[PDB]
RNA sequence: UAGCGGCGAGCGAACGGGGAGCAGCCCAGAGCCUGAAUCAGUGUGUGUGUUAGUGGAAGCGUCUGGAAAGGCGCGCGAUACAGGGUGACAGCCCCGUACACAAAAAUGCACAUGCUGUGAGCUCGAUGAGUAGGGCGGGACACGUGGUAUCCUGUCUGAAUAUGGGGGGACCAUCCUCCAAGGCUAAAUACUCCUGACUGACCGAUAGUGAACCAGUACCGUGAGGGAAAGGCGAAAAGAACCCCGGCGAGGGGAGUGAAAAAGAACCUGAAACCGUGUACGUACAAGCAGUGGGAGCACGCUUAGGCGUGUGACUGCGUACCUUUUGUAUAAUGGGUCAGCGACUUAUAUUCUGUAGCAAGGUUAACCGAAUAGGGGAGCCGAAGGGAAACCGAGUCUUAACU
RNA sequence: GCUUGACUGCGAGCGUGACGGCGCGAGCAGGUGCGAAAGCAGGUCAUAGUGAUCCGGUGGUUCUGAAUGGAAGGGCCAUC
């Protein structure tokens, strides 16, 4: 027994270089009309996650 | 680094690296216990409670006697019909770094110079296989409990200290850790020195 | 030097828990797991990314992206290691037979990453611009 | 390796039961209830190291007050007596005095009289 | 990992690389020359076995002792000091062991050679049709119809013939590679009802097989089926001649055997719960988790007084068990009659962190070979470079027309 | 009255959240509007008018394209 990755996972954070992983925004895939273009404009790029969420994101990903 | 000899009296030159380095004690220790350990055999085992000969039906139903609930014969808190986390054959062996094994062995065999219990001669053998020749060759030595190693393998010398348990025969290629500790004496061919240092370095 | 006179290293051989040996051990009595509910349970605890029923990290955030498969046939190779090329020129295949890219690699590149001191014959591969600097100033040759 | 435990197990008993020599019944013969005796015994030998200076106190304060009264003095006039006289004389020896040498007991009573006024 | 997936839980390749092992042939067809290599059954001399077995070295004296193999003093054998038994612990007493042998008779195993069924070599031809493919419906491929290649087909249809056909992950063109619709084929792999040897940081009678024992038995069930408990005298039966009580009893007391009957068969050791006999002390006017702190008297050892040990404990202060569960339990909440024995955080494989050890910009091999814990094997894996969805660029990169 | 700043790429620093997020924002660059001009304008006096992910639909972008040239499918962006 190999431990298997969380699939769906390792689609939705890549691993930088120190260590942390990038994800990209929700909020912007469907009904965007309705939303400011600040919102959706700093929407765009990827962020990094949080501290407490790490150590589900690294348990989900043990490969990474 | 000079190794004297015994009784040839011509001395020899070794490595500095091998027979004249620290002795690292938990490097030894590590590699003692590692050849310990992959040294066992590790047969055995028991039944669970799905080995247990015996039927997988509920001995008394679940509510109504005065019995506490079972559900099995085969029950580890029941008599005969036990074990709980029950053995398989395992093999115990460990792994050893190459490195480290070796830098064992170059501590081991320092400190068989420096404590006095290496001895190098120019040969060592017998001319016909029995022991008797052989138990009066090393009463003369002074040699009561002692590791021949010899630099090709000798079948006379093999069969002369095959049924002495206080002596022991082994090629320079098989050296163990082990041996070269419990053995009081260790009867170095010059050959095998040579071989030793090769295989060591 | 003899078998009953060795010892491991001070801070080697930790014992481990025991779990369950009475009051003064630390650990009887559930054994570091507390009182009832799912995770003192036998064979118990959530699985990996349950968060409760809320919606969890790794699927409440979107999917991105694609897998090249052009990308998994791309090495690279550092200035510290074209000095092990048995001959001092660095092709396709005798950086393949010194290992330092793999067999299923077919192209390739030389980055900045180290120091070179020797002229090489640096033949058929990509270089980047420091790199092509560093192997020109050590009295190289970058073709195509 | 397979671990028998009876010489162990029976070694842990008899210890208990060898502390339980003495109580009644099954307290002195059963594992059980000796070794919740032998526990019960431990927290009262705890508890009365400290009752017993409590009560020796008590004793010798009682004495001290019934031969003061002897004499013709009660305890707090007396204590403050021994006091204003700075004399450092603990309560178990006063008692002592009390009962074996009542006219040392009596210059100690007339120390203390002409200390209180 | 790529992918598949209410893109959830999960499922999970291949290409390529290192090893073990390596072997290719036949028919769809007419002839030359007949038996020339290999496949299956059958007599017969030889090799290796399995099936009986044979030989197989070396010690005595003395003390405790029931008994010597033990202590003590001295020799000897060893290609044999594996193991077991012998009145206690045996290399030298017996069985054996290492080593060397031995089969009238049958049989296994690769070849030889004799019989039989089968066919060497070669000119020239030919090349597996209700098939491939397709429509509908299912199934298998890691692949759930999705853009889905490929394989099998229940049902319906249906080609071409090396100038032809299949595949290369919808599909088309080029190019590469192979020739379906007929078959056989050792090795490397899987398992142990059984046999023989050896081994065990495997168990030692509640364990180890359910079964150390006349056990799948006694017993239970109409039946399928279920399923026990139960080992030990001694070195040797020398297993108590005989006598006395008693019912020509059971049981006992002697005598006797023995080292021992504190081994007599209800038999080594003989624990605890439980039940008695005797002795010392206490107890019939005194209230409760039965103890603890103080403490008189008594009994018995003391030293040659000394106010201390051991046992009991009148009287007195304090003191409502244990576990679990709870905000909270003396709780009239749970659980335990007691003793003895067994009874619950383990094992494998991965991954991260800590400690410790080796080497260090390197570290390390796995399968396997093996002169078998060595040595070889670097196939691989992790790390020294990141950024980006990606092409791509790279100590930088992405965002953007470029960025303060 | 005139107009389209109800722009595009960003964003010093903050606020508020367990997180997913939500919010305020000087100033930079490109282009515009009104005003003579300093200026103001990245929606509305402010605080409600909302819905993650997956799966897909539409347009743009040869970024990818399972031998190669395409293509399907995928990615990114705008959107349902």
């Amino acid at each position: 027994p190999k431990i298997k990755t969380v699939r769906g996972a390792a689609k939705r954070f890549k691993k930088t270089g120190k260590g942390g992983f990038k994800h990209k925004h929700a909020n912007l895939r469907h009904i965007l009309t309705k939303k400011a273009t600040k919102r959706k404009r700093h929407l765009r790029p990827k962020a990094m996650v949080s501290k407490g969420d790490l150590g589900l994101v690294i348990a989900c990903l043990p490969y990474a | 680094m000079e190794l004297v000899l015994k009784d040839a009296q011509s001395a020899l030159t070794v490595s500095e690296t091998t027979f004249g380095r620290d002795f690292n004690e938990a490097l030894v220790h590590q590699v003692v216990v590692a050849y310990a350990a992959g040294a066992r055999q590790g047969t055995r085992a028991q039944k669970t409670r799905a080995e247990v000969t015996g039927s997988g039906k509920k001995p008394w139903r679940q509510k109504g006697t005065g019995r506490a609930r079972s559900g099995s014969i085969k029950s580890p808190i029941w008599r005969s019909g036990g074990v709980t986390f029950a053995a398989r054959p395992q093999d115990h062996s460990q792994k050893v770094n190459k490195k480290m094994y070796r830098g064992a062995l170059k501590s081991i065999l320092s400190e068989l110079v420096r404590q006095d219990r290496l001895i190098v001669v120019e040969k060592f053998s017998v001319e016909a296989p029995k022991t008797k020749l052989l138990a009066q060759k090393l009463k003369d030595m002074a040699l009561e409990d002692v590791l021949i190693i010899t630099g090709e393998l000798d079948e006379n010398l093999f069969l002369a200290a095959r049924n002495l348990h206080k002596v022991d025969v082994r090629d320079a290629t098989g050296i163990d850790p082990v041996s070269l500790i419990a053995f009081d004496k260790v009867v170095m061919t010059a050959d095998a020195v040579k071989q030793v240092e090769e295989m060591l370095a | 030097m003899r078998l009953n006179t060795l010892s491991p290293a001070e801070g080697s051989k930790k014992a481990g828990k025991r779990l369950g040996r009475g009051i003064g051990s630390g650990l009887g009595k559930t054994g570091g797991r507390g009182h009832k509910g799912q995770k003192s349970r036998s064979g118990g605890g959530v699985r990996r990314g349950f968060e409760g029923g809320q919606m969890p990290l790794y699927r409440r955030l979107p999917k991105f992206g694609f897998t090249s498969r052009k990308a998994a046939i791309t090495a690279e190779i550092r200035l510290s290691d074209l000095a092990k090329v048995e001959g001092g020129v660095v092709d396709l295949n005798t950086l393949k037979a010194a290992n330092i890219i793999g067999i299923q690699i077919e192209f390739a590149k030389v980055i900045l990453a180290g120091e070179v001191t020797t002229p090489v014959t640096v033949r058929g591969l990509r270089v980047t611009k420091g790199a092509r600097a560093a192997i020109e100033a050590a009295g190289g040759k970058i073709e195509e | 390796a397979r671990v028998k435990r009876g010489v162990i197990a029976r070694a842990r008993h008899k210890k208990i039961l060898k502390q339980a020599k003495g109580y009644y019944g099954a307290r002195s013969r059963v594992y059980r209830v000796a070794f919740q005796a032998v526990i019960k015994a431990g927290q009262y030998a705890y508890r009365d190291r400290r009752q017993r200076k409590r009560q020796f106190r008590q004793l010798w304060i009682a004495r001290i007050n019934a031969a003061a009264r002897q004499n013709g003095i009660s305890y707090s006039k007396f204590i403050n007596g021994l006091k204003k006289a700075s004399v450092e004389i603990d309560r178990k020896i006063l008692a002592d005095i009390a009962v074996f040498d009542k006219v040392a007991f009596t210059a100690l009573v007339e120390k203390a009289k002409a200390a209180l006024a």
